[PDB]
């Protein structure tokens, strides 16, 4: 029994500080493992009692690091599934195993969302082209070195400044013969006139397509609203959340100011109130086309998907 | 099986992945004369797809369904085969023949997908001829109650958005809009019509005549002058070839630019389309899914000289003319359909289900 | 029975209280009418309701009342009847109506505790007209202890925005009753816009008091956000494309309108008791609400 | 003409109506059991799922069975249904509908040999001849059909109440 609590605390701790799980796939995957553990190794007479319990644990897991909602939306989807099974068995005996098999279905789908996106890629790209991304998401690099083995475009990645994270992609993709050009984020607009389309990742897709991406992308969304080049948002379906943009703006992830202004700077750090957010909000209207493991979609379909998966009552989680 | 048609000369660098077909070197030059390797209905329907005798979307879908019905009720079962398999296997090469002849629209693909679902939905408990007549009546009842009753409901709806006095702008041989006008004009509402055509497949003249012969004051003018009449125009009534997943209404090569200058002068666009022209792929820009009809017809007789006689003997020259452009869902303001009136950015959330 | 006292009871109730909106009084009058039907049919009620609605659209022309009547007549006949003796129908229909009116009543409270989390404390609410829903939104935004300055334009056709200003500063909020002609000025310093709604057309933009549309586009001018709060029974299936397209029974009541249309490309979000919606979602939930 | 001499249709009867419109609370369609009655077949729960019905104008015209779930002919009120009927009542209603079709066709083609002055003449002639025959056959609705079907043996079946010469003329001309 206590093994439950110890893996809970390990998860919460490695959530508060732990770098890695890297790909949000992996974060959701270990979240789902912990979910299975909780949902087999505890006591509950009615199913509503398990709803309440997992609601408690998800509330703690999200209010731990609210900057990351992959774990939160995983909890909400699991609560949807228990709602489903209770409805099916109400209109109690062994529904536990039904839960577990539905969760295994969810997990095997999760394990292949990346290849779904990969297979959906090549219907959007064609040669003699130039594409621009931002930051680094595993989904986008899968996308690109997937479309690379059929034809050779010219990717232009803009390294984020608070972390030269995009740098890594520009190395990785350089290992498929893909014509990667690394530009400094500031210079986005300086080449925005020769980027036929942009492919941006995320870490959330709020309830109206207003994604929240790595910093240095609201500028990208605006410079691509300007030139009317389109935003391919390569967001695997599990990254949503039923939360809406205007919420208390504890919304970015204010990382340590050592990234921008090193400590070895000197005295000037007396009153220089440095800042460093790593999440730029993006509004819906700039978002052209969502991709997902289902197919292609429009920023207006995201509300349909949110009413689809997460039962609209448990948004408060 | 079926041979392949040649490419006609140089393509556009950006459009090399799309075919530069030709409506002169028809495939039927090298098939079986009393067509057996190919059905007669399919060789004929393809042959008259290459001679342009079918132009619109509803027209192509109906011609396809008629020829496929002529295939169905003239088909006997090979030894020990359930219809659901041998029939769709018989169907596949004919659809490949058509797609080789003239790349299919969204209406052809919608009808083909529905017909595959139907051929596979037939059962083993039903005998050959009885279930064959069942599938025949199924094709018929679909082609009735999802296109013609559709257009009639579209009329019953659109009649509301045509008040007395306001002119209306249209485009080309889109049968649905001509029916909309000639159906909402008899019931009393009075207006004008400003047809707009393009080149070299000048196709506004069709709705032009079908409007003259209905007592509706028209006025025809090429699209490089649309920017002129948009001051007066109070509604644009576009014919919508194929809705898409995101909302981007794909239509003829003008529709997009027309809606562009239309929203520029701020006139409310209205594309009219039925609930089966909804091939639910997506296409962001105007390039990821088009065709290229025979481009060697863009030229024009000008006095004595035609400026492109030797189309090929100028190497670095290349020609093209798309046959499909796309209006993004920002511009368009109506999708009139048999579900009612729905804003264009809400196509999928009501037509996916 | 006839309008001779139906309409009088309607007016008496609707004017008993200003916080009591109009079309909810219309719903309540339809309900009391059912409670005094004295007939044997259902078809005749599917017609008598329309009769009461058409005698109600005169005493009040606001899109509110037409919406309320149509949507209520629609949803009342939702639980499959399979009539027994024209009496089981009666019980089940009045039950459906009671449930619907209670949903209506708690719509405002739901939209209150759903809206209050959007005024980023230390901001500038810029309303447009005395609107019970915006009022009991700002009330639950000061109850949760935020702070904000409220600009209420005056709504020239009748200087009633002053009523909102007075009843609001009754709640100790910094109020500033701008000139409704000055909605080009104060828009430099309006952190968000919260306009009361009197009915929503399909595509998302809404029918609202005359001075809305301008304010609307002013928002989209200066990239401010534009927020609306449409109570649950303020949906209609019109679909105008320009301010003249809306029905003439709505606008009027020399030549100057009273309500006009805000295109959906300007509204950033809608707050209904059906949650929070980008306008496309209000198209969806309007189709699947009327059904 | 009025294919039944009764005032209103019967309680829990079975008629065939032509679906015309698709209204809000119920399809306001029309039948002929009592000279083109106007009924409102109430739309059900999963039948009101026509919100996405492709071409919701479907059923613009079609015959369908309907049982009079409630009636008040003081002004012409009738409330039908569509889930209280079964293939037994459906077959019986198809039988009665075919019978009424043949009876009305024969009677209209017969009285068409007279060019009646006004509809009151049609009502009076129908009343006398058909109502007398049906009441003599000891069944409402099952009388005129059996009479016109036995007139294939001797057109003077009910010659005691001899209607007229033109009637028997047209009848033996294009019925037997």
């Amino acid at each position: 029994g206590s093994e439950l609590s110890e893996r809970i605390e390990s998860f919460v701790e490695t959530l508060k500080r732990g770098g890695g799980p890297r790909s949000s796939e992996e974060m959701a995957r270990e979240t789902l493992g912990l979910l299975r553990q909780i949902i087999t190794d505890h006591r509950w007479s009615n199913a509503g009692e398990l709803m309440e319990l997992i609601r408690r644990e998800g509330r703690r897991m999200t209010a731990a690091q609210p900057s990351e909602t992959t774990v939160g939306n995983m909890v909400r989807r699991v609560l949807k599934i228990i709602r489903e099974e209770y409805g099916r068995l109400h209109g109690y005996a062994q529904l536990q195993s039904n839960i577990i098999e539905a969760i295994n279905e969810l997990l095997v789908e999760l394990e292949g969302t990346m290849e779904n996106i990969a297979a959906q890629a090549l219907e959007h790209i064609h040669s003699n082209e130039v594409i621009m991304t931002i930051g680094f998401s595993r989904t986008v690099e899968a996308f690109l070195k997937e479309a690379a083995r059929k034809r050779k475009f010219h990717v232009i990645v803009a390294e984020c400044a608070p972390f030269c994270q995009g740098h890594e992609m520009a190395v990785n993709l350089s290992k498929a013969g893909i014509e990667t050009t690394v530009m400094t984020d500031a210079a986005i607009f300086a080449v925005m006139s020769r980027v036929n389309k942009v492919i941006i990742g995320t870490k959330t897709i709020l309830a109206n397509g207003a994604l929240r991406a790595v910093t240095g992308t609201h500028t990208l969304a605006l410079a691509a609203k300007h030139h009317s080049t389109p935003l391919i948002v390569c967001a695997p379906m599990f990254k949503l959340s039923p939360q809406f943009p205007n919420e208390e703006d504890s919304f970015h992830k204010f990382v340590a100011p050592e990234e921008v202004l090193p400590f070895t700077e000197g005295d000037i750090l007396e009153k220089v109130s440095v800042h460093c957010p790593v999440f730029d909000y993006v509004p819906p209207e700039l978002i052209t086309l969502f991709i997902s493991n289902i197919g292609g979609n429009a920023p207006s379909y995201i509300y349909r998907l949110m009413s689809e998966l997460y039962h609209p009552d448990d948004h408060v989680l | 099986q079926v041979p392949t048609r040649k490419d006609y000369g140089s393509k556009v660098s950006l459009f090399s992945h799309l075919p530069q077909y030709s409506r002169q070197n028809s495939l039927t030059q090298f098939m079986s004369i009393p067509s057996s390797v190919i059905h007669p209905a399919m060789v004929r329907l393809g042959l008259q797809y290459s001679q342009g005798l079918v132009s619109g979307s509803n027209a192509r879908c109906i011609a396809l369904l008629r020829a496929l019905q002529q295939v169905i009720q003239d088909y006997t079962t090979p030894p020990n085969e359930e219809l659901s398999r041998d029939l769709v296997n018989k169907l596949k090469p004919y659809m490949s023949f058509l797609t080789q002849c003239r790349p299919l629209s969204a209406s052809m693909h919608n009808a083909i997908k529905f017909l595959n679902k139907e051929i596979t939905s037939v059962g083993s408990s039903k005998r050959e001829e009885e279930a064959k007549s069942e599938l025949r009546a199924a094709i018929d009842r679909y082609v009735q109650e999802k296109i013609v009753l559709a257009a009639q409901a579209i009329s019953r709806f659109a009649y509301q958005k045509i008040s007395n006095g306001d002119v209306i702008l249209v485009y080309g041989c889109s049968s649905l809009v001509s029916r909309i006008l000639q159906e909402a004009w008899t019931e009393g509402r009075r207006f004008r019509v400003v047809v707009v055509d393009s080149r070299p497949w000048l196709e506004g003249r069709h709705t032009l005549r079908s409007l003259v012969h209905a007592g509706v004051p028209a006025s025809y003018l090429l699209i490089p002058a649309a920017s002129y009449v948009l001051p007066e125009v109070s509604k644009v009534l576009l014919g919508a070839h194929a809705l898409l997943a995101n909302g981007s209404v794909m239509s003829r090569v003008g529709t997009a630019q027309l809606a562009l200058v239309a929203r520029a002068h701020n006139v409310p666009v209205l594309v009219c389309c039925e609930t089966y022209k909804f091939c639910e792929r997506v296409q962001t820009d105007a390039f990821v899914s088009n065709e290229l009809d025979d481009p060697d017809d863009l030229q024009c007789k000008r006095g004595e000289h035609v400026a492109l006689a030797n189309w090929q003997n100028h190497a670095s020259l290349r020609l093209l003319n798309l046959v499909y452009d796309v209006t993004p869902p920002e511009l368009v303001d109506l999708v009139i359909t048999e579900l009612g009136m729905i804003p264009c950015s809400s196509v999928p959330v009501v037509l996916r289900v | 029975m006839d309008d001779k006292e139906l309409i009088e009871y309607f007016k008496s109730q609707m004017k008993e209280d200003p916080d009591m909106a109009s079309a909810v009084a219309a719903i309540r009058t339809l309900l009391e009418f059912l409670k005094r039907d004295k007939g044997e049919t259902i078809q005749g009620l599917r017609a008598n309701l329309t009769s009461a609605i058409e005698t109600l659209c005169g005493v009040d022309s606001s899109v509110a009342v037409s919406s309320g009547g149509e949507l209520f007549l629609r949803f009342i006949s939702l639980a499959s009847l399979e009539y027994s003796d024209y009496s089981k129908c009666k019980k089940i229909m009045i039950e459906r109506g009671e449930l619907f009116l209670r949903r209506i009543s708690l719509s405002r409270n739901k939209i209150a505790d759903l809206c209050h989390t959007f005024i980023k404390d230390g901001a500038t609410i810029l309303t447009h007209a005395y609107s019970r829903v915006v009022l009991r939104v700002l009330e639950a935004a000061v109850a949760a202890k935020k702070r904000f300055s409220v600009y209420v334009t005056e709504s020239q056709p009748d200087l009633s925005g002053k009523k909102m200003a007075k009843a609001l500063c009754h709640l100790n909020v910094p109020v500033t009753v701008v000139l409704d002609a000055a909605v080009g000025y104060i828009m430099e310093k309006a952190d968000l816009v919260i306009v009361g709604a009197e009915g929503v057309v399909e595509n998302g933009g809404i029918i609202n008091k005359i001075g809305t549309n301008q304010m609307a586009v002013c928002a989209k001018a200066q990239n401010k956000p534009f927020y609306v709060v449409a109570e649950s029974f303020k949906f209609v299936r019109l679909f105008p494309l320009n301010q003249q397209d809306v029905p003439d029974k709505f606008k009027y009541k020399e030549e100057h309108p009273w309500v006009d249309y805000t295109a959906p490309s300007l509204i950033t979000l809608l707050f209904t008791d059906l949650g929070v919606l980008t306008p496309s979602a209000v198209s969806d939930e309007l189709i699947k609400l009327y059904l | 003409c009025r294919f039944y001499q009764h005032k209103f249709p019967e309680v829990e009867d079975v008629v065939m109506v032509n679906v015309r419109s698709i209204a809000e609370m119920g399809a306001y369609v029309s039948l002929l059991e009592y000279n083109n009655i106007e009924g409102m077949i109430l739309l059900s729960e999963l039948s009101r799922r026509r919100i996405r019905s492709i071409n919701k104008l479907i059923r613009i015209g079609r015959n369908e069975c309907v049982v009079v779930i409630r009636v008040d002919k003081e002004k012409g009120y009738i409330d039908l249904s569509k889930r209280r009927v079964s293939p037994e009542e459906a077959i019986k209603c198809e039988d009665k509908f075919t019978k009424s079709k043949t009876v009305y066709s024969i009677l209209r083609h017969v009285a068409e040999v007279l060019e009646y002055t006004k509809d009151e003449q049609l009502e009076s002639l129908f009343q006398r001849t058909a109502w007398v025959f049906d009441d003599k056959y000891k069944r409402p609705g099952y009388g005129a059909y059996d009479a016109f079907k036995h007139a294939v043996s001797d057109p003077s079946i009910l010659d005691s109440l001899d209607l007229n010469e033109d009637e028997r003329e047209v009848l033996i001309n294009n019925i037997n």
